[PDB]
């Protein structure tokens, strides 16, 4: 219910989950390697472990 | 797939202001060694140790020097330096993982490594090869 | 043993070894914390022949 | 409440006089890069040959009364490092060894 | 850092009177500039001492 939202939806630029997680590491970890598990894994360890 | 190696090739230029970062950048590079390898470049290091003393019994009126003779056993000299070297730069990783747990008090760790470093030089010094261990057990005591 | 740089006239704005060489001192940090050789001089008659 | 110190060092108390002193001797040092310096040393002072001079390197006296130059050893080599553990009949092993290796690598 | 200037300045020359390879100097040399620079102002360049 929000063109906010659909604007973003088209403002994706990345359609698929471990692009948007080594993205999300590629951010988080600046100077470091990306490994795909381990992305979904911190964000799980830094917000429900 | 050229865009995380883009990523992971780009993203350590710009954020390199660490001189610990450099000097692991940098000990990266040389590969590690083997037990036979070690022992060849004692063997090239002694070589070279017996040719300088050679050229040192030379320096007095020993000997006129044959030609190809005194360039190839100058070249031994000289190779060992090399061999010594690289062995030095093989190790370097080996003082870092040894200094690593000693940090966090009293001094920097830059200095520890150093220090680190000119243990290992004495070591590989003082290293025999004839009894038959690895390197990293009789170095690991001179770090 | 060893030169230093002072840190005045290489880490201010602006540089002012960076305008008295005209390099930047993006690469200058490079040359001076021995993470880039720099040619200091050539011979350009003996190459030029 | 109150803390105080002390800067390990007398603070004595007299005059400045400056006509009445110990008379007193100048001699003259030289280090090795052509540098002169002229320390003040007491009448009653044997002057000693060598000294270490406010240019920070070695100074040795003007006039060449020959101090002793070094009388000391080198340290440790290298050289006696090994020396100390091998034979040199098994160093001519390897030399000879070498020798040959570098023989069927260069001609043949 | 004084003290930190005189030991890595003593540990370059006792490096230089041995003959060592090269990134053990180098890195020495990084070393003793950063510490004139730490002397001078800490806390310029990269992290403060």
């Amino acid at each position: 219910f929000s063109e906010i939202m659909r604007s973003t939806l088209e403002k994706d630029n990345t359609v698929g989950t471990d692009e948007a997680l080594l993205d999300i590491y590629r951010k988080l970890r600046p100077g470091e390697p990306p490994t795909k598990e381990s992305a979904q894994t911190l964000l799980e360890n830094l917000f429900f472990k | 797939s050229e865009a995380l190696r883009q990523a992971r090739k780009d993203a350590e230029l710009t954020a390199s202001a660490d001189s610990v970062r450099a000097y692991l950048k940098q000990i990266g590079k040389v590969a590690l060694l083997n037990a036979e390898e070690e022992v060849e470049l004692a063997k090239r290091i002694e070589a070279g140790l017996y040719a300088t003393q050679l050229m040192t019994e030379l320096s007095e009126r020993g000997e006129k020097l044959p030609a190809a003779q005194r360039r190839d056993m100058m070249w031994i000299c000289r190779d060992g330096d090399r061999a010594k070297n690289h062995l030095l730069e093989a190790n370097l990783r080996l003082v870092v993982s040894l200094a690593k747990r000693y940090t966090g008090r009293g001094m920097a760790f830059l200095d520890l490594i150093q220090e680190g470093n000119l243990g290992l030089i004495r070591a590989v010094e003082k290293f025999d090869y004839t009894k038959g261990y690895k390197f990293s057990t009789y170095a690991t005591w001179w770090i | 043993a060893a030169p230093v740089t002072h840190i005045w006239y290489f880490k201010g704005v602006p540089s002012r070894l960076g305008y008295l060489l005209d390099l930047a001192p993006k690469d200058l940090e490079k040359i001076i914390y021995f993470a880039a050789y720099v040619i200091t001089s050539v011979d350009e008659e003996m190459r030029h022949n | 409440r109150v803390l105080r110190g002390s800067r390990l060092g007398a603070v004595s108390y007299e005059t400045d006089r400056n006509h009445d002193l110990a008379p007193r001797q100048i001699a003259r040092y030289r280090t090795d890069n052509g540098e002169e310096f002229e320390v003040p040393f007491a009448d009653d002072a044997e002057i000693p040959g060598t000294w270490l001079c406010r240019n920070g390197m070695e100074g040795t006296l003007i006039e060449g009364d020959l101090p002793e130059p070094k009388k000391v050893k080198p340290p440790r080599t290298h050289w006696d490092m090994l020396l100390e553990r091998r034979s040199i009949e098994e160093l001519e092993e390897l030399l000879k060894e070498r020798l040959e290796l570098i023989r069927s690598r260069r001609r043949g | 850092l004084y003290r930190r200037v005189i030991n890595r300045n003593n540990r370059l020359k006792r490096l230089i009177d041995l003959g060592a390879p090269e990134i053990i100097v180098n890195n020495e040399k990084r070393m003793l500039q950063e510490s004139v620079d730490a002397l001078f102002d800490n806390g310029r360049r990269g992290r403060p001492v």
